[PDB]
RNA sequence: UGUUUUUUUCUGUCUCGUGCC
């Protein structure tokens, strides 16, 4: 009920999770974290400027808090408070910023409450090295520093003591900023006293006591964590070289392993390149990973110099050999060990990112609808012929002529093919015979190798030689991978469609349909059906959920960009299910209204469909406005929502120049004329248009302007690709 | 707990066996059969030290097979109910905590932890902290517990831990 | 019924030798160091790998005379073999934590006497 | 620019008589 039933969208809802909404005052707090957390290593956004993107960041996530905007919602519908059209990763990259944000003020907002308890409770404890709650301030406002503002408060609350009931060397701070600006500006303890007697006044007869302890108070300090963040991971030259072991396991195979002496590899080979840290975790694993950048001997040394006293005399000498082994131990405990865990954080940070690049890349590359209809636009479709054989050696090859409607009109089996050794002619017989058995639009052919490939080259021969694409004209078979319909056909929408089938239908049958639609297949799919496509071998090492989130979001703005038919998710078993991956509409929502319709049998008679009937919620069609398509008001198949439709209107009257009286539906010069071709483009001016939705709207029309009059002019606009034709690489 | 206990045990050695090296292939049969291994009587077993003797080996009746009675002076490992130990948590899930209690894994249920240690899905690192955030529990931390119960399956112990005990955390 | 709170345990453990982290932890190391030498050798298992990061991470001290000095002041006191590896392992700080901790220490000593020993044993800590 | 096959120890009852070393 909280998913369907709920006041704001589903997929704004599960946007902002850690982030219920965001605030007037919090919405500023947002965009700036998302603007500096947006791209730190890599150039990211850097488009949409600085200043710029922030302030369309923030302005998304405005809208996305007050209006219960989405990625895809925001993106399109608020063209001008967000980039216009800057990338597609606008939206996703907003919510994923917003999020951040809060999370990171929910975060400083913890450790405050905790360092002015912290506080409260020392001063009631010691006011009845010293413990002063002066930190908990800086923690709190350390938002930006995640890493190193936990370090800090782990470091002060291992100092403090962490107790809850119910004079030795250069000061942390001192040092701190001495080894931070690179000059040190405070020695050691410069007095008479050396560690001989400070190793009396505790009970141990050992000179490293004060050791410990400044080592302790170096490491949970965080100015040093400050200090030694990004100096090596913003530049860390990693040595690849394989060792005794390695370099027979690996074969040259891992990161670690290819380059025998290739070192000197620096951040931007890991970070950039996800495929170099993929290697090095992989090789990091079992055998053994060559990730050194061997640039500290010279770093450490100049730390060395600073907090240390200069003169040698006792004393002097004394006190600058504590600071020294002081230093050391610092350096032993969390120096050298801090930052190598920060490098392979980093570097394991970037081969995930890497991994995501190259997943969403694969998506949007294998995911734009690309049919191959009649003509590349009688009946509605063309009739896909799809041939899914198994060898072409005699054996049985699936051979279904499904319909351009998303459904499978027959099918039938060619086991006769060139089985015999020497037999020319029975597969060119039944070639034939199968054509005259039906009248398809298209021939769709699968290959597995040679003889799969002269097979469908013999086929197409056959049917063009004899005209039997459609039994009174030759008909070009399109070559079609098997690659789509051969996971299609073992999946399950083919064993609802097919239960007493062979396999030959059932990837003929997905065949056909991956030629005629591939939005269908992809919306009607699980999404474990997207996961089962590799996207590439990077992905497995770095974390699956960000490709997964990936893939979903840009399902979920191809969608959009092409939109959804009502009449399509209705009757049609083979283009439902569609609602899952829209702009607002969650699959929650999706399922919801579709029981709904199946129950109720109430079609898509307009836009208005879900906020009439009381199946949607005024949240989910206002975000949804720009996704939801109908057969039939006019502007219902389109882009064009309710609170643009007198705009629309409007324009359509003033292009066409018709007459102006309630046009919804009765004048059809304006909106017919328009929709059947442009009318009049330059009687419809944009900065008009503008004033007149400043004026009466509440919203400038400079950007919405253009995608109104797409809208008035063609309806249920797909965003898909065109049909790709196999090439002589791609095909084979 | 670990423990020194002197153990025996006999393994058959087949006649290809035989020659200067008999001692030493006896030894070296015996060290790869019972080593890591694990029974219900006297628990997990980590290693041998040492060997005190070599059995008699009786020839039997019509095999070549012969076997030698050996007494190995091996350590073991096999804890007991209400024992309290220093393990290290492994993964933080909100079903309960996994830990390592060397070659051993328990398992602590939220049921178990008191109240105050709440949960923090939100924090990609799964871990638990109070109203106060001022103590905090993760992975990799030596943190204590209280061997409430045994198990073996099928030579593979798996007991389980408890927090309801004071002074059980950072030490 | 076997529960090491109330000192029973069965006759074949009863008469066993307790071990120490430190003391595993060393004689682990040195059969290490024994079998890494003399090539042609099967290699060790998983299962030595973990026992050794294991104890590896609760050595309170490397010095073998430390466990014999830890071990020679305590077997000279009335506790039996099982309080001899806890209490030398755990390290309490309090007299009272390690009351909590093993309830067989309440009312078996009285509290000076069992802080004076935690408070030595933290002192022979590296 | 091609070449059609793989399945395997079964199992029988209780009684009486005759001949031989």
């Amino acid at each position: 009920n909280e998913i369907r039933a709920t006041d704001l969208p589903e997929r704004f809802q599960l946007r902002s999770i850690p982030v219920k909404g965001a605030e007037d005052d919090e919405l500023e707090e947002e965009a700036d974290w998302i603007y500096r957390n947006a791209f730190a290593t890599p150039t990211i956004s850097l488009s949409r400027k600085g200043p710029s993107t922030i302030q369309k960041i923030k302005e998304a996530l405005g809208f996305m808090r007050n209006q219960h905007f989405e990625v895809p919602f925001i993106a399109f519908y608020r063209k001008e408070y967000v980039e216009p059209e800057l990338h597609i990763n606008d939206l996703w990259r907003v919510w994923q910023w917003d999020e951040k944000w809060t999370q990171l003020r929910i975060r400083k907002e913890n450790l405050t409450r905790l360092f002015e308890k912290m506080q409260a409770y020392q001063y009631e404890q010691i006011s009845a090295i010293r413990a002063l709650d002066t930190t908990d301030m800086e923690r709190l406002k350390d938002v930006q520093s995640m890493d190193e503002l936990k370090d800090v408060y782990n470091h002060f609350l291992l100092y403090y003591g962490r107790d809850i009931p119910k004079k030795f060397g250069l000061t942390p701070e001192q040092f701190g900023e001495n080894l931070r600006d690179s000059y040190q500006r405070h020695e050691t303890e410069q007095f008479p006293a050396e560690p001989l007697e400070l190793a009396k006044d505790t009970p141990e007869a050992v000179l490293e006591g004060a050791r410990y302890m400044v080592a302790l108070q170096i490491a949970r300090e965080p100015l040093v964590r400050q200090v030694l963040r990004q100096t090596f991971q913003e530049r860390a030259k990693l040595n690849i070289t394989p060792t005794k072991k390695g370099r027979k396991d690996v074969d040259e195979a891992h990161y670690a392993y290819s380059f025998k002496y290739l070192k000197n590899k620096p951040v931007k080979e890991l970070r950039d390149d996800q495929f170099l840290k993929i290697c090095l975790a992989e090789d990091e694993g079992l055998l053994t990973t060559d990730i050194s950048i061997d640039l500290k001997g010279t770093y450490f040394e100049e730390i060395k110099q600073f907090y240390y006293r200069d003169e040698f005399s006792h004393q002097v000498q004394e006190w600058n050999r504590q600071r020294t082994m002081a230093i050391e131990r610092a350096l032993q405990q969390f120096l050298y060990v801090q930052m190598a865990k920060e490098l392979k954080n980093k570097l394991l940070a970037e081969a995930k990112e890497y991994v995501i690049k190259a997943c969403s890349r694969k998506l949007y590359n294998w995911l734009r609808v690309a049919p191959y209809r009649p003509d590349q636009q009688q009946g509605k479709g063309i009739r896909v012929l799809g041939i899914a054989f198994s060898s072409a050696r005699d054996h049985p090859v699936f051979c279904a002529l499904v319909n351009g409607e998303g459904e499978v009109t027959d099918f039938l089996r060619l086991p006769h093919f060139t089985e015999e050794r020497e037999k020319k002619a029975q597969d060119i017989e039944t070639l034939k015979k199968f054509l005259l058995n039906k009248k398809p639009h298209v021939v769709t052919v699968a290959g597995e190798n040679r003889d799969a490939q002269m097979l469908i080259e013999d086929v197409k021969r056959i049917v063009h030689e004899l005209d039997q694409g459609q039994q009174l004209s030759s008909i070009g078979v399109e070559l079609v991978d098997n690659e789509l319909a051969i996971l299609y056909m073992n999946s399950k929408k083919s064993e609802a469609e097919f239960r007493d089938y062979p396999p030959v239908l059932r990837q003929a049958v997905s065949l056909a349909r991956r030629i005629q639609d591939p939005l269908i297949e992809f919306a009607q799919v699980c999404s474990e059906d997207i996961l089962c496509l590799k996207f590439h071998p990077l992905q497995e090492h770095v974390v699956k959920e960000e490709l997964l989130n990936a893939l979903y979001c840009e399902f979920i703005n191809r969608v959009n960009e092409v939109g959804v038919d009502v009449n399509r998710a209705i009757a049609h078993p083979y283009s439902q299910a569609l609602i899952q991956y829209v702009c607002g509409l969650g699959p929650r929502k999706g399922t919801h209204l579709l029981k709904i319709l199946k129950q109720n049998n109430t079609r898509l008679e307009s836009r208005t469909q879900l906020v009439t009937m009381c199946h949607m919620g005024p949240k989910v069609f206002m975000n949804c406005a720009g996704f939801l398509k109908i057969d039939t008001e006019v502007l219902d198949g389109s882009r064009v929502h309710p609170e643009t439709y007198e705009w629309a209107r409007k324009m359509a009257v003033d292009a066409l120049e018709y007459d102006e009286s309630a046009e919804d539906a009765n004048p059809a010069g304006a909106l017919e004329e328009i929709l059947e071709n442009p009318e009049r483009l330059k009687d419809l001016d944009l900065d008009a248009f503008a004033e007149e939705l400043e004026r009466q709207g509440y919203g400038d029309k400079h950007i919405t302007l253009y995608d109104i009059r797409a809208e008035l002019s063609c309806r249920y606009k797909d965003l898909r690709t065109a049909y790709r034709s196999p090439n002589t690489e791609e095909i084979f | 707990m670990f423990y020194h206990i002197s153990l025996e045990h006999e393994i058959l050695l087949h006649p290809r066996y035989f020659g200067p090296n008999l001692l030493n292939t006896v030894k070296q049969k015996l060290f790869t059969e019972v080593e890591g291994t694990c029974t219900g009587k006297y628990g997990f077993v980590i290693a041998v030290t040492t060997i005190d003797n070599i059995g008699a080996g009786v020839i039997q009746p019509g095999r070549g097979f012969v076997l030698y009675p050996v007494k190995y002076k091996a350590i073991v490992f096999r804890p007991f109910k209400g024992e309290v130990v220093d393990a290290v948590v492994t993964q933080v899930n909100k079903v309960g905590l996994f830990t390592e209690i060397g070659p051993m894994s328990c398992f602590i249920s939220r049921h178990s932890i008191p109240s105050e240690m709440e949960f923090d899905p939100n924090s990609n690192p799964p871990c638990y902290k109070t109203m106060d955030e001022d103590i905090v529990i993760q992975q990799d931390d030596e943190i204590r517990l209280k061997i409430v119960g045994t198990r073996v399956d099928k030579n593979d112990i798996f007991a389980i831990g408890s927090l309801m005990d004071d002074y059980l955390g950072l030490v | 019924e076997e529960d090491a709170s109330q000192l029973i345990f069965p006759k074949e453990f009863e008469t066993a030798e307790t071990l120490l982290n430190s003391e595993v932890h060393m004689l682990l190391e040195h059969r290490k160091q024994q079998n890494e030498s003399a090539e042609d050798e099967q290699e060790l298992s998983e299962v030595f790998m973990k026992t050794l990061n294991y104890t590896a991470r609760f050595s309170r001290f490397k010095n073998r005379e430390t466990i014999a000095s830890v071990r020679s002041l305590l077997l000279q006191k009335k506790l039996h073999k099982f309080e001899l590896a806890c209490l030398a392992n755990l390290c309490p700080e309090t007299a009272e934590e390690s009351k909590a901790l093993i309830p067989s220490l309440e009312g078996r000593f009285e509290d000076e006497e069992l802080q004076q020993i935690l408070d030595d044993i933290q002192t022979k800590r590296s």
